């Protein structure tokens, strides 16, 4: 769009980096601020409003120890569905 | 075309006048199979059971050309059924 264009002209590196982030993590506007800054606590459930009548119900169960790659396993439950996400521990 | 059988899995304990048990399901594993239908309600891996609704864990149904063949499809899937955390009418 036109917004894209002057955005990039106004802010070359910054705009590019925002696109990089968007590809990776999707639309972050919709996360509540505490979740945006701190993530989630064990046993916590979070509602993310996506649209009218549409929301994400995420529960974080536990995080595993870093395996022999520094990859921890996060056990999630998203909209009543067992889910596993592996994160590089920095 | 053939015969079909339904029965329902509930949190009713046959050893206690079929009282609707309340508690968390900690282990849920069902069957599946050709000519088997599992309509699920309260029975899943996580969340617990409220006492405030007609108890229905899974609605189970089987189908084959003969009554005996559909009955042996029914027992097998009932035997494969595994729910712990609450009592069930499976036995």
């Amino acid at each position: 769009t036109e917004q894209d264009i002057i955005s990039y002209v106004l802010y070359p590196k910054v705009y590019e980096q925002y696109i990089q982030t968007r590809n990776q993590y999707g639309n972050l506007s919709l996360l509540d601020t505490p979740t945006f800054f701190f993530g989630m606590r064990n046993g916590e459930t979070v509602e993310i409003e996506i649209d009218k009548g549409k929301r994400l119900i995420i529960k974080l169960e536990t995080i595993s120890e870093p395996d022999e790659n520094g990859n921890r396993t996060i056990y999630y439950a998203m909209n009543g569905q067992a889910r596993r996400i592996y994160i590089k521990d920095e | 075309l053939g015969y079909a059988i339904q029965c329902r899995i509930t949190t009713e304990d046959p050893l206690n006048d079929f009282m609707p048990d309340t508690g968390t399901i900690i282990a849920y594993r069902s069957s599946g199979g050709f000519g088997v239908r599992l309509d699920a309600g309260d029975g899943f891996q996580g969340a617990e059971i409220s006492p405030y609704y007609d108890s229905l864990l899974v609605k189970l149904s089987t189908h084959a050309i003969s009554f005996k063949q559909a009955e042996e499809k029914m027992v097998r899937s009932l035997r494969e059924m595994r729910i712990r955390g609450v009592k069930t009418n499976i036995p």
